RNA sequence: AGUAGUAACAAGAGG
RNA sequence: ACCUCUGCUUCUGCU
């Protein structure tokens, strides 16, 4: 659902910074993710303590509801949940938009001498828009 | 006890000097022929400009 | 006209065409046969650089131990190990003063780490010297062997599961009169003497480094045993925690982050300079870094960094340096000999070198053996000086950085000053001053200070120029970092993991290089085409409509003729290549999902298939790659698990050896672990905790699972009873 | 012989 | 002779 505009040619400094690399994370720490994934995939092995956060709780229910009767290996389900739920970053040379949905297609939109104007399909984050509005 | 039992030869290589044939080979390597030597596999269709 | 590619440099700046100077389309150099020669070389050189120091005989091992610390000062520019304790201490104090609270914090974190670290952390190493066998083994196998032999000889604090308790066992094991191990003639109990055991504990095995680029000649590397590894781990963690907060440290930051840090350092420097100052940069390397590092100095560093901290922790961290001061090197595999006259050949061992007749050897090797004889002890070579390759990368980095830290204007108060960045022995030093004479003096001050702490700048490897261009570990800066695509060429190919992992790795490599190493779009397209061909030939998964003959042709042709939507077949199933620039980041299975005959898709993605060998979340979709330069890297890849996610067969050579029994032990262990996981699925995700036996946990779980299944109606009352019955019979059978 | 290149291969091990 | 097994496994390290 992406849209392509023109390619332009110019020199631009691509400055190295840390950027987000996985759109759709739920901004959990690894211990909150673990806690959640334990509840979702292996509930009876949770141990003593349980989830304070309400974010944790509504994710759990959603995921728990999405993945009932699931016969894909629990290893892959936990692996994917961990990849999805935790914010991951990387240092990349990046000239333009730093949002994760743009980072994801950096190889496509940015070259040494070119920009391929592009808009990914889907909604922006309200956070990203607010941030861009200020800039 | 074998008298000539000895460590394997472990010396520097024998030296050799430049000859004209290597430059000549390289000249020929950089030249056009009238054959296409490399066949490339297919790509997905081009979409982005 | 004679063609000369070098003439491009008449027009194109060397950095802008640097890619062409890296010949990484050919096989890199390999050693053949023994490394014993290279081991003797490093042992000899290491002593030579420290030769004016003091010899002692070790009370416990009998090893001859050379101590060059606080020895006579260098008198020329030859590599020196005569590091001076008081100078090191001044530098470390300087680092403490520049960074108040840094030592305390890094110590605090290291303490927490010591309390929390599990024994199984040591499973993360690669090939490890295994003293119970006097042979190398995978890290986990080496750990298990140590634990097992320890417990049989009465050391088992490590049963706690805490690394620190295993460390206690290690020190306590040295009090034993005679450590019993078993060798395989069937099975024989062998008793090591206290001295034997300690020598093995203090051993680093040695071998030669293969596949290293950029060098005519080979060199030796080393692998420590399990007695050493847990202590080194914590010293290097402490040092890492410090390095992370030093602006002058190049570790542990990696590629892009390293470049960002270097660029910041230049920017910082220039802002702090006056307009009237000259600025020069040394592209810097050190001679024989590891051979001139000294365990006694590391001991000093550790005691000074941990000043004011609890004494148990200071003493725990001091262990690694002490062990290194007392280390020995196994001398490798020995040599082979040959008789022309009798057309025969034979292997002698490294141990034979103690007393073999010298007539068998070339003059060079005879001289080496003569020199090494006074160091040999129960088959090893005493090596008190040096650290050996890469053993304390981070702590050694702290030493180099401490010299960089000295260069502040307010410390020197000279007509010059310096700053820079250091990673191990590699550095960029920026020297500023009013005139060229100031620069020279500053460079001499830096160089001579380094000498005083056993750091020896390589004169032939280093050079200087006005600031603006420089090189740092194959990153080229010309008023900003330029690309070096050729460094990455070896990574363009079929990785050899499996069909699923390799497709994802191959497309990602292309994409990453477009982003990071200026791989232009046309060449990226051609990279896709070249990869697909290599994948098809490697895996014999030519497109279903082709007429090549392989062992796979007929079965792939049937799949093809029978398929309705061929565009949905994976390449490994004889399908077409879907990739272009825009979709390199999309796993093939996703990309083709909507185009797949539903039956193929349901087979391909059948979770019940017998091909996929899942193991652990933490090692899921992980490959190991060996880059052209530097250590092995773990590589994450994005892929759907399918029947293409298979595992190639294991090596079978051990079947012909006395060690074949190990295969059986592994099979048994795996069977026990597998069944355990049928009761505790979460154990594939996180590691389970407990002092309970595997059996007890499985019994408790079966019972209470069967009860909930009963109430919830997942199971009959008959089934349920048989489960609790089976449990009771297991309970009983467990009493003989 | 040839590969190679500081030490190896030119099958090893076992029966 | 001939038989059997093996093709990274006595040798691939460190942050
Ligand atoms: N600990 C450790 N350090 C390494 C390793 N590989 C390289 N280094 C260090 O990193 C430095 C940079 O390597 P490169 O510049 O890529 O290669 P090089 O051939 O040593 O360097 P040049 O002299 O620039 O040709 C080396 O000189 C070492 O100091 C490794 O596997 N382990
Ligand atoms: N594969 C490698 C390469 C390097 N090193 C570490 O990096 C240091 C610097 O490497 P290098 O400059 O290549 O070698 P030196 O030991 O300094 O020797 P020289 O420069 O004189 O060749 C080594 O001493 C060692 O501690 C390592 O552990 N593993
Ligand atoms: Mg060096
Ligand atoms: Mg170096």
């Amino acid at each position: 659902h992406g849209t392509f505009g023109p390619v332009k040619f110019y020199n631009q400094v691509k400055v190295r910074k840390r950027v987000d690399i996985n759109p759709g994370h739920k901004d959990l720490t690894s211990r909150e993710a673990q806690e959640v994934i334990m509840e979702v995939v292996f509930p009876n092995e949770v141990g003593a303590r349980t989830l304070s956060s309400d974010a944790q709780l509504t994710i759990t229910k959603e995921k728990k509801e999405e993945l009932k009767n699931c016969k894909i290996s629990p290893i892959m389900v936990a692996y994917m949940l961990e990849r999805e739920l935790v914010r991951r970053t990387r240092f990349l040379p990046i000239a333009g938009a730093t949002s994760s949905t743009y980072v994801e297609v950096l190889h496509l939109t940015q070259g040494t001498c070119w920009e391929q104007q592009y808009t990914p399909g889907g909604e922006a984050e309200n956070d990203d828009l607010d941030q861009t509005l200020i800039i | 006890e074998v008298p000539d039992l000895f460590q394997y030869k472990s010396e520097p290589p024998e030296k050799r000097k430049l000859a004209s044939w290597i430059q000549s080979e390289f000249n020929k390597a950089s030249e056009l022929t009238n054959s296409n030597w490399i066949e490339f596999d297919e790509l997905g269709n081009d979409v982005a400009p | 006209m004679d063609v000369n590619p070098m003439l491009i440099f008449l027009k194109v700046p060397v950095q802008n065409a640097i890619s062409t100077t890296f010949p990484y389309t050919g096989d890199p150099p390999y050693s053949h046969g023994t490394g014993t020669g290279y081991t003797m070389d490093t042992v000899i050189r290491t002593h030579d650089y420290s030769s004016r120091g003091i010899w002692k005989t070790n009370s416990e091992t009998g090893a001859q131990q050379l101590n060059p610390i606080d020895g006579p000062l260098p008198e020329d520019n030859e590599p020196s190990g005569y590091a001076q304790t008081d100078c090191v201490l001044e530098l470390i104090e300087g680092l403490d003063r520049s960074h108040p609270g840094l030592f305390e914090t890094a110590c605090q974190e290291t303490i927490d780490a010591i309390q929390q670290t599990r024994v199984d952390k040591l499973t993360q190493g690669r090939q490890t010297y295994d003293w119970t066998l006097n042979r190398n083994q995978p890290a986990a196998t080496a750990l298990a062997n140590t634990i097992e032999v320890f417990r049989k000889n009465g050391y088992k604090l490590n049963e706690s599961g805490r690394l620190i308790d295993f460390l206690k066992d290690v020190l306590l094991s040295f009090e034993n009169d005679s450590m019993e191990v078993t060798t395989h003639f069937g099975k024989k109990r062998v008793k090591l003497t206290k001295k034997n055991y300690l020598i093995r504990a203090l051993t680093l095995n040695t071998m030669t480094k293969d596949a290293e680029r950029g060098k005519l000649k080979r060199r030796a590397i080393a692998t420590p045993g399990m007695q050493i590894r847990g202590f080194v781990y914590f010293v290097e963690l402490l040092a890492r925690n410090i390095c992370e907060r030093l602006e002058q440290s190049g570790l542990p930051v990696g590629g892009n982050e390293k470049k960002a840090k270097l660029a910041n350092v230049i920017k910082k420097m220039m802002a702090k300079s006056t307009d009237e100052e000259l600025s020069y940069t040394i592209t810097g390397d050190n001679t024989k870094w590891n051979e001139n590092q000294n365990p006694r100095i590391f001991l000093a560093m550790v005691l000074r960094i941990t000043a004011g901290q609890p004494e148990w922790f200071r003493d725990l961290l001091a262990v690694a340096p002490i062990m290194f001061s007392n280390k020995v090197a196994r001398l490798g595999r020995g040599y082979m000999f040959e008789s022309k006259s009798m057309h025969l050949r034979t292997q002698i061992s490294a141990e034979n070198l103690s007393d073999i007749n010298l007539r068998y050897f070339n003059e060079d090797t005879k001289k080496k053996i003569e020199k090494i004889r006074h160091l040999m002890v129960e088959g090893t070579a005493s090596l008190s000086p040096g650290m050996m390759m890469g053993m304390f990368n981070m702590l050694s980095t702290v030493l180099g950085v401490s010299v960089l830290n000295l260069g502040q204007r307010e410390i020197l108060k000279r007509t010059y000053w310096w700053d820079g960045l250091q990673s191990s022995d590699d550095f960029a030093l920026i020297i500023n001053g009013h005139f060229k004479e100031d620069i020279q003096q500053g460079v001499n001050h830096f160089y001579r200070t380094c000498k005083l702490v056993g750091i020896n700048m390589s004169q032939k490897k280093s050079y200087i120029n006005k600031t603006g261009t420089f090189e740092f570990t194959s990153f080229f800066y010309r008023y900003g970092f330029v690309a070096n695509f050729s460094m990455e060429l070896p990574s363009f190919g079929v990785a050899g993991n499996n069909e699923s992992a390799d497709m994802s790795i191959g497309t990602t490599v292309i994409k990453t290089n477009m982003i990071n190493n200026d791989l232009g779009p046309a060449t990226a397209q051609m990279a896709i085409q070249l990869f697909i061909k290599d994948y098809r030939y490697t895996y014999r998964c030519h497109r279903g409509d082709t007429n090549l003959e392989t062992r796979r042709t007929k079965s792939i042709k049937r799949l093809w003729t029978e398929t309705i939507s061929k565009a949905g077949l994976l390449v490994a199933d004889g399908g077409p290549n879907p990739y272009n620039l825009r979709n390199l980041h999309i796993p093939e299975v996703c990309l083709k999902w909507s185009l797949m005959d539903p039956d193929y898709r349901g087979r391909l993605c059948n979770p019940n298939n017998p091909f996929v060998h899942h193991m652990e979340v933490e090692s899921t979709n992980l490959a190991v790659v060996m880059p052209a330069h530097g250590p092995a890297k773990s590589l994450e890849y994005d892929a759907v698990a399918t029947t293409h996610s298979w595992t190639p067969k294991r090596n079978r050579s051990i079947l012909n050896t006395n060690q074949r029994g190990i295969l059986e032990d592994e099979r048994i262990y795996q069977k026990c672990c597998q069944v355990f996981e049928k009761f505790f699925p979460s154990s594939t995700y996180r590691r389970p905790i407990g002092m309970a036996s595997m059996l007890d946990a499985m019994l408790s779980r079966a019972r209470i699972d069967a009860r909930i299944d009963l109430e919830s109606g997942r199971i009959s009352s008959q089934d349920f009873s048989e489960i609790t019955n089976t449990c009771k019979a297991i309970e009983a059978l467990k009493r003989q």
